[PDB]
């Protein structure tokens, strides 16, 4: 299909927030902390609820949503987790992942805590609702789960990417689990066929924290309107010619290469610039525990060195006392 | 709203290029000036401006002034997309940018 | 010395914040997020600055503060870091660890990022200030450092504890590095002798975040007024008789035992993990080894002084 | 402000004991429920109340009403420390709490 | 539907093997070790290949297969893994999970090693083949994967159960991941719709081991033929009456309760019988590593105790020498 | 092939019941003897004999004799299932077992 | 003493088995699975019994065997366990740890299951046998135990090593418990003095599995003939001159350095993990602490004997 | 049985060196390839050949043929140990291996 980038239902860095501290075209409520690079929907404190919703309603029958997020915890268990909504009304606050219950629309829940006790979470659950059906928070929505997909999306070296595509009444969720820096590495996660969602609704993202604590950051949110493959008006009259296209793209490329050459000699011209590595900002929880255990052994080494020095001193003192006697 | 005088301003892009490139030489060519304007405001890398990059390119935090309202910003960006974008991809390319 | 707990200059959980969203007897400014069990002075976002200061000023000449904190990072490098201030006025905003520059008092800095490049970070740096000097941010205040120390306080399994004592015009900083859950396990870090500070000032904490990002949580802050044993004034004829105290305390203990029995019976009447317990056992064993070696060091010192006294004969 | 009637409240300690204790008693002695009140508000687990624990015990919302000002709480806690505490440790013990 | 237990295409303990050491109605080849309780298809040595296939061909259009297995390793990575086949010919030996390539039938692969490098394994991959298509061993069959399902089935406290149902040309794979002793706890794993398999073929199980090493045990294998819900001949003439049924089931129950009562007093009559716990035969790999680390600290404690005893002895000797001088 | 004399044999089930139940009393009733035969050969628990349990119940390893061939075993079990099983479930119940 | 490596009574990897599926100079019987890098004497199935014995008999009076093995179990309880035999004839089958009862020789048993119930398992039990006695299987041979030891050899991170030395009619068993990858790290376990064994016998290993199940892998088995330094006969006039030996060895070392350079250049020319490395570092640190404390014990013994000699004056 | 021609073979060591070494030389000295042969067959990594390593070096399949009997291998290895080894350690060193 053909995809058009709808800016009014999207947000990205590195200028996510304006001077007023608010996300343009988006309304945030709860404990959400919008920053200049990401939105921390729910920080790593106890009982945090956050939501960011579109101010205006969307009217696309076939759409695509790309969400880049991180869920980072100090332990091996998350707290409540994330949710991506396409509702008809703004939930704001409530018990369902920091948003209100009894919604009219679709909701993709990234659950990181196993409430039911089957040890199947973290998992992605696609749940539709008409307005009167509640959500079982203590059962992870297993009875209402239209499509579940067991994917671990916590504490990954690279941001987890999710692509939710509603096309021809099919909702396809494809997830890049965040092991590689490559953006276009989407693997299949789940699919719901022949699902009816409201014709117009609000996009939204929400997160919640429970007894444990995770940082739920959303780095980007991209909304694309998808048109039909054949029902696209060409309208070639607005196009001028291929001659102007040929007169423009090559001078664009010449400008790019000339700018690269003109920047290279001054990148090394001022050597005061410093860089940072990439692997050093990732460590697994078990690896961190083992490194802490290894770090705890230095005190024993230092105390044994002190003991050895003192014992050598007393040995030399005893030898000098024997020499003094003789 | 992406005026001809706005893109054809030496002081603006001179302020932007400070630090990243330490080459203030002289008055620049209008085509070179426009190319610098297009390249500096694409904060990602795709050689493709869009609505969010244009919104950043309009409401600067330069060194006071009241912030532009949401409705006027929406109208400005919608007008720019309606006039300049021709393939209806939602992005503005350099070929699409060179018309205005 | 004798310690009196001052509630007006202290905060702790598990009810740290009230319904108003403000810490009682404290004022927070910046990106600080006062929660119900800790204060996140600066979260793990880029360019965060937070401060929490006392609303009123202190009125004691010898004091002591116990600060429990965590600095948790996604990586092995840290942000700007923490600072504990005894100043003359509330800065509440500034570029020196989230607080104002050009202060008048003492500041204990917990630096996590090595701006100087001497590979001496994270570290504890005591910096005094008479009122007119600029903190060397790009050199970690090495020139202005009255004293210094070098402990790693990031990503520890247990909260890191610090005890800062101003007694007899001497400032002592002792740090429990956070490998044990014991509250009184402090180890000597730094000491400044003959330092003059203002007789009345504000107690504060602050934290700042730079290019990298750490979460700077403060779990507790307890301020004790210290008085000398010689200067301690006795106030008799106010307490009740010791027999009445014993009569009260025996039934206090009996009733608390009865309370424990009731708690157990209605916890069982009305209806940790593997690996975490194993890690706790590992850390407890390491602490036991450390304690046994410390005892061996004490015994070796004992036999050393005994041999010295025998030689002196 | 830590009045005799406020400490001698059966229903308040019953409401605190719900969930942790499932033993609703019919009627208890004033000293019994006073000991229950003392044990309930020692959050730190040291059998030693201080100013912060008393502030939690006085200004907790329960189940709307304007919160007490900080000056009034300071005055009340200072009065309690002046009257009950005798060892000048800054802590309120049940030996010191037995007066009221 | 209605399910009939086909014994001739099934094996099950606790008398799995006969006196000849062979599985009845099954033929085993490779490094498979059939025991009396399970079949170790591939042991925990390097480069082991094993297969057990049905001797006779099955002719059910709609069937159900229940497989109970364990895959146990000393590390956190498996080696090659398991495979359940419904082919038309017996593969025996080959590079595809211990069985031959270019098969004509369906094959459900339980992969425990990530050959490609996407860190998506272990996973269950449903792969169909017509006879000429090869299998990409170094890419985990990702291109040919009709349905993948990311499930971790290694080192579980209870045996992993898999139910593969071919009904109305739909292959549904439902997996009990083996966290609970309950047999009927099958959660959804994968589904392939409208798949054509050969009309008659051999059932089989196979396993392989590579550089690393896992024990691949199969405790049971049950094959059920499924009939159509409505196309079932009742034939009530063979049924005698409900009166004989009522005269039989209650005396069966009376015999059961009388046997229980007659066994209870002699279960305690001879107290020489001994039992064993259940949790003690399960420990996670990370938990085992931490327990080994804790176990390694006892030597340090014993040596410190020896040091303390010797130092006390030398202190007492020094005191007695001082006393001797005086 | 599941003969009437085979199920009506005291020595066989006496050998089986040795160890598990230490109660050799006297000659047992034929219905009790048949019930013991049915219960002892269901190695799982479902009160339901099947082909595998019958195969174990036919080819014993009792204390020599040549093992029965696969074809004869298959024919025997198929005949037993054809004659005794009536609901076509693949299992033999006690109601189905009591006919023969 | 002097050790000569006997190849006829030894096996090791990484080419343990040949194409025939038989261990060279050894005969395996039972459920033993001779692989190319180890011998799984008894796998983790129920009621497994395996034995591997020497085809020929030994002809030395003083000997020494180094056995490297792993006993890996799914649970914290073990099977019957391992046994290392020096017998008079190949039993190859039986109920005593997978080998025949009523043997004539010595057997070192590695018992993993406590049949007696004294909570003294897993353990190492040296049992001699003149030819006519039954091994008490249900009491772990406690009555017949000439000596005993108590080490845990199951589920260790590294292979467990055992050295059994018959020298001057004394049998010594020393065990590296498997916390370090060092080959020569043995610690004393057991010793029997004045024990008589047959002058010629078979060297064997065996393992048995019971209700529970462990994998009993044998990675290596090396048998050294020991001769006394006094009894060592010199055989001169056969070796080449020492100058020729040095001339050979200098270019041997030069060519092996050149080989290393070639290996590196064509490993880089032609194209472990985190956590595992961390665990290896943890175990190395524990071994370093143990070695340092052993050195401190040696120094304390030195000062003890020095003080004793000073007192004796 | 460790003949001079068997050790001095240019292609056997080349076939062994494939995979680990990607340097096919044109022609090498007999002592060079003999040193390569000695370094290749020391699997344990101690520069000390023994009977087991020689047995691996003699009876490995390469690329069908009947394997040599154990008695012949025993005789060959015993002869090699008797002729080359001089320190009676049971190991074959290159100092002892330099004779052949
Ligand atoms: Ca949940
Ligand atoms: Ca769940
Ligand atoms: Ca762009
Ligand atoms: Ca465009
Ligand atoms: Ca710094
Ligand atoms: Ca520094
Ligand atoms: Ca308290
Ligand atoms: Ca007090
Ligand atoms: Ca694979
Ligand atoms: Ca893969
Ligand atoms: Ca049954
Ligand atoms: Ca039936
Ligand atoms: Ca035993
Ligand atoms: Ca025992
Ligand atoms: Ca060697
Ligand atoms: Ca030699
Ligand atoms: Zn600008
Ligand atoms: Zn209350
Ligand atoms: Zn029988
Ligand atoms: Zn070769």
């Amino acid at each position: 299909p053909h995809r058009r980038f709808e800016y009014k239902y999207s947000f990205k860095g590195p200028h996510l927030v304006q001077s007023d501290g608010t996300v343009p075209f988006w309304a945030h409520a709860g404990n959400a902390i919008p920053s200049s690079d990401q939105i921390r929907v729910a920080p790593s404190l106890k009982s945090q609820r956050g939501s960011v919703w579109t101010k205006t309603k969307a009217a696309f029958e076939n759409w695509e949503v790309e969400v880049t997020f991180r869920v980072t915890g100090r332990g091996r268990i998350g707290a409540d987790g994330l949710a991506i909504w396409y509702a008809e009304n703004q939930g704001l606050e409530g018990p369902v992942f920091g948003s209100a219950d009894l919604w009219n629309g679709v909701g993709i829940f990234f659950d990181s805590f196993d409430n039911d006790g089957k040890k199947n979470n973290p998992a992605i659950v696609i749940i539709g609702n008409n307005g009167q059906i509640h959500y079982d928070h203590q059962n992870d929505g297993a009875s209402q789960a239209l499509a579940s997909c067991q994917r671990d999306f916590r504490n990954k070296p690279y941001p987890v990417r999710a692509k939710i595509t509603y096309y021809q009444n099919t909702l396809t969720v494809m997830i890049n689990n965040g092991f590689t820096p490559d953006k276009n590495d989407y693997e299949f996660c789940a699919k719901v066929e022949n699902m009816i969602i409201p014709a117009q609704g609000h996009f939204g993202i929400s997160a919640a924290t429970g007894g444990l604590a995770d940082d739920h950051d959303v780095l980007s949110f991209l909304t694309f309107q998808l048109t039909e493959p054949g029902k696209e008006p060409p309208t070639p009259d607005k196009e001028i010619s291929e001659k102007e296209k040929e007169k423009y793209q090559e001078e664009f490329e010449h400008f790019q290469q000339e700018l690269d050459k003109k920047k290279e000699e001054f990148q090394k011209g001022h050597p005061d610039l410093q860089g940072q590595p990439a692997e050093e900002i990732f460590e697994s929880v078990g690896d961190r525990e083992l490194r802490q255990v290894f770090e705890g052994q230095n005190r024993i080494h230092l105390e044994i060195k002190q003991l050895n020095r003192q014992l050598d001193m007393i040995l030399d003192e005893q030898r000098r006392y024997v020499s003094s006697l003789t | 709203g992406l005026d001809k005088n706005t893109v054809h301003d030496q002081e603006h892009i001179m302020e932007h290029l400070e630090g990243v490139i330490n080459k203030p030489e002289a008055e620049m060519s209008p085509q070179e000036l426009q190319l610098h304007y297009f390249k500096m405001h694409d904060y990602d890398g795709n050689n493709l401006l869009d609505g969010l990059e244009l919104s950043t390119a309009i409401t600067h935090v330069h060194k006071q002034a009241p912030l532009m309202s949401e409705d006027e910003l929406i109208n400005i960006i919608d007008g720019v997309l309606r006039d300049d974008d021709k393939n209806n991809d939602g992005y503005i390319d350099y070929a699409e940018f060179a018309k205005s």
